[PDB]
């Protein structure tokens, strides 16, 4: 069970990260919301009781994550679970012949840094903290859960930057699982598609209400609580390792 | 034990005697019930120290040689982890061999015919023989038949392999090869066989008797084959080699390397490369 | 939750199917063991109590599965979950040039019959039984969980017949999910790796030991109760549909 | 190059198989058209000259394939390439609640028998004939190319039987490639999308032109000649083995 | 055919890039070697004649690539094909518990800068250059070929950074193919396995033989000329779009 575990939820102030913290704390675990200072995570940490604390840190910054991880060590003593949920997106297209517009390089770099490099930055730093834990009855020291996207497989038009970073997470989930296998750390990847997050509310409502009908079943937007349920399932299953789990309601993204 | 009554002047006498002996070594000394047998064993026990210290002296002499150069004096695709990767690769190949590979049988029913020196030497050849099977492109499915669990040969194999014994990808069993395989497909390889081995047959089980008789005992393997109804074959050493020197009974590591070459479509010219060159003057 | 659901488990007299019944029944659900008459499933059904019965049927026969489903509908009134675990395997190379042996057509046929069409034989028949169910609040009528293998992705030497059948289950998972999406039925597939089942136990003990040690983490054979845990997670997660989940502990099979 | 090579193309009387034979024969190779007696392959073989011969055989039967390969050995003396283009399809939903219609088990078995069982039956018998060939300078004895459409990955509504068969071919491509690696036979799989086969040109212009416009680029149905070009490319490349190649113009089939 | 086409080959002074340039120039096309100034590109371009020129540029810099593309337009007048072979490899474990060593972030960033970021920087810029081309009879304007690796699917221990960068290329290949489909530009990706590049040939002969033996068939390192052959096949085949082709001889890398 997840009772007593200490989880470091990256980007846990909203969306999938907040739902993951909401479920784990309710089940008896301890959570650390690792998000940006302006994200409003302090309110979320207070609402979740004394078992949740807020750690303001940028995932792209090595210094910020180390201080945030040290805060979890001070507050809870150990790190048992890491869930990487922070991520940004860009809707620019690679090249537009009609308008003579080319995907600017900084948009691709900025998305890659937060999504791909930021995820690896947390993974390698949390691996040192998880390496200090005593192996449990099954020899496990921790669980690292990454959040890719369905765009890593069938990304739409104008999602080249997002698919690249999400494809990288899918690409490196196995080597990291192999790297951390002697230590006893499981690495698993979730690939959600069209979830009822603030990301799926910035887009126009008519477009958003249309995508909800595109999902074969359930014909709606994914509830972030459903993502939180899958995260708990991955934690409690000792044999889930090195695999990417699509959680999309069987949708395949059209161009 | 009073057996010291021989060593404690045999050193002063002028014969070659080791300086460090234990009760376990001392016990095996008293089974030597003749002056020549004791002298021969002591000569072996003495030369153990002679090459030990000589190789011992060599290694820390090297330690000073490298430590002075090591202390005074990029883009990569793979971490330097090849010995681990090679062992895993041979493990996957060995697991496949244990399912679809051609069976090869080493008969362990020769424990009663071997002295302690010969029995120990059999394990050494067995270790090398199984090692060459692992590194081969198309390994055999090696069987250890007639291997008694408590027997002397089994205990020596366990001691040498230590932890690896339970993890070897070979089938060791108490039962005889006739119990595991049809008696028609079994061909007991022996140098005394009147039938010459012409071609390597992939639908047959070749049995090699793990017998190292330095005190040569001809016909022992043939007697076992004729005690059952097994067919026998002999290597065509006379057909392809001009023999001059030594016994025609090859070692177990040479035999398995000849069979492996034949199984990989090699001709007798390549297969008989592993017959020691000191015993013949070229292939004809 | 899973309490109150009725699950039809094919091949539930042993192996992964039996472990799924033990977990689901233990969680308050009702299970029907669908397996061969000589499989000894009657003893297992009595052991699991009044909430589990045994339906003797062969999945490759259309009439046999129809009898089992009627028995399940008679005893419990409705069918909510279908779990396909019945499967066989052979160890035969496609062609062995050295020994001059060609893979026989009957071995390929019988593996395809039991593993592939028998799985489809159950799916089409029970979906009619799920089709009679009234939708729940999310609009769901039932969940069908299939059992592929890692051989569907990296088959071993001599596993051509096994990989073709399990490969077929992976191929038809999404099309069936799309087929049954109008009527609110989720189709999910689990691809377990090496598990402590008699199918892999038939291998020599030294081969099993080597394979168990080759799993990166945990370095052991998959315990069947961990397969049952993943089945419960799929049943309880409404947004998991049309996806193949690998449960192999990050192992990739070399030839 | 392919000059002097002997290729046995199953289903070569029409569609992709015929296009492969025209290119290979036109490039100087010799082709053996293996198809049904009523397929009219004799007319196609006469048009292709003396380097092409028609061998009437049903791939589902081991007897007919053995005689067909005996005819290929008699006419040309050796077999170098096997191209499995024989296939059928069935469009039927798994279960229709509005109509109370269930997928017929005979239809599911029929598609598997030709698409999946027939492909393996050809492979296992052909591998015996390429096993007699002497390895070339690269150690290669023959090439086997299978056809398994994109339905194996993203099948459409009512394509469960067809996706199951094509999913099987994709799943078994690697184990067979590992099986025949000691021999020197390369096994490769092509996943064609929507091609201008006589099957697609049969359906009305409404679905014909719409599907052709659904391909991102080029926005047309695949030319069977383009299938033949990729078949020849696989033959000429020594390092292509155990891989599935999608030839679809980047189209992902929506439900 | 490829005669008369102009190819821009990043990293074309050595390895796969040089082999691609040699074949295309030999077949009658013109090539532009886009590589670092310190590489032997000037000597290589001279060796290939007047149809091949060397354009020094760093793929990570937008300004350097634009000058290289201007040079291609000046010398040859148009750009027809872009091949992205430039890339670096770094081996480093994510975390080593015994040694206390954590993967360095700057190691992760530089690999992502050249392999992932550099590949997309060329793609977005060269796409605008092909956007000025008049479509041919098929309506096509250019072909873009990216070079991922087998590490994008089965990365080994220590390849966390390399797999992530190569996995992202596999991620972007379909979304970019969707972006450029209206323009008429095809995007494809090749995933070479173990190839006889200077990176692998510099290794000791002891490990070179082992790597060659790990390939199922042919049991040798990939010939760079074989990569060039598959590049030509993608260019000539109009129906290859948005697909990753593994050219590895059916190898699956072990941990
Ligand atoms: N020339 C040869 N041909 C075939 N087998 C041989 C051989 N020389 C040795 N062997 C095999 O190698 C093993 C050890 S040689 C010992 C044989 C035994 N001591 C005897 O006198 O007959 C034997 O089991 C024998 O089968």
């Amino acid at each position: 069970s997840v009772k007593g575990l200490v989880a470091v939820i990256t980007g846990g102030a909203s969306g999938l990260g907040l739902a993951t913290a909401e479920r784990l704390v309710g089940q008896g675990a301890s959570a650390v919301l690792l998000d940006l200072p302006n994200s409003g995570g302090e309110a979320q940490a207070k609402k979740l009781g004394n078992n949740c604390v807020f750690a303001p840190a940028d995932v792209t910054s090595e210094k910020d994550v180390q201080t945030a991880l040290a805060l979890a060590k001070g507050k809870f003593g150990r790190v048992d679970v890491a869930v990487n949920c922070a991520g940004i997106a860009v809707a620019s297209k690679t090249y537009n012949l009609k308008k003579g517009q080319t995907h600017t390089l900084e948009d691709f770099q900025r998305v890659l840094d937060v999504n791909l490099m930021g995820t690896f930055n947390v993974i390698r730093l949390v691996a040192g903290e998880m390496g200090q834990n005593e192996p449990d009855q099954g020899g496990q020291r921790g669980v690292i859960i990454n959040t890719a996207s369905v765009a890593a497989f069938e990304g739409q038009v104008g999602q080249a930057a997002y698919s690249a970073s999400k494809g990288g997470i899918v690409g490196m989930t196995l080597p990291i699982a192999r790297d951390l296998a002697p230590i006893g750390i499981r690495v698993m990847t979730i690939a959600p598609g069209l979830f009822g997050t603030p990301l799926l509310t910035s887009l126009p409502e008519k477009v958003c209400n249309f995508l909800a009908s595109q999902v074969p079943f359930p014909s709606r937007l994914g509830d972030p609580a459903e993502y939180a349920h899958l995260v708990q399932a991955i934690i409690e299953n000792p044999f889930l390792n090195g695999e990417v789990i699509r959680l999309d309601g069987a949708i395949r993204m059209q161009p | 034990a009073a057996t010291r009554e021989f060593i404690e002047m045999w050193r002063l006498l002028g014969r070659e005697v080791p300086e460090h002996i234990t009760e376990e070594e001392l016990k095996t000394l008293m089974e030597c019930v003749s002056n020549t047998a004791k002298k021969k064993y002591l000569k072996y026990l003495y030369t153990k120290e002679k090459v030990k210290k000589a190789r011992q002296i060599k290694k820390e002499m090297k330690a000073a040689a490298r430590e002075e150069a090591k202390n005074i004096k990029k883009n990569f695709l793979f971490l330097r982890l090849w010995d681990r990767n090679m062992d895993i690769a041979m493990g996957w190949k060995g697991a496949q061999a244990m399912q679809f590979g051609q069976p090869l049988v080493f008969d362990m029913a020769y424990e009663n015919y071997m002295k302690r020196k010969e029995l120990q030497n059999t394990v050494s050849q067995l270790l090398e023989s199984e090692g060459w099977n692992r590194r081969n492109v198309d390994p055999f499915h090696i069987y250890f038949c007639n291997l008694k669990i408590d027997g002397a040969l089994h205990r020596e194999l366990v001691k040498r392999y230590q932890e690896k014994w339970d993890k070897l990808l070979l089938t060791s069993t108490e039962k005889s090869h006739v119990d595991l395989f049809p008696k028609d497909s079994i061909i007991y390889l022996t140098a005394d066989s009147p039938n010459v081995m012409t071609t390597f047959r992939h639908d047959k089980v070749y049995v090699i008797g793990s017998f190292v008789d330095k005190s040569m005992q001809p016909g022992t393997s043939l007697a076992k084959a004729k005690r059952l109804n097994l067919a026998t074959e002999c290597l065509p050493l006379d057909k392809y080699l001009q023999w001059e020197i030594g016994n025609k009974n090859l070692t177990l590591d040479q035999m398995i390397r000849i069979l492996l070459c034949l199984k990989n479509n090699g001709n007798w010219q390549e297969a008989l490369q592993f017959v020691p060159k000191r015993k013949h003057t070229g292939f004809l």
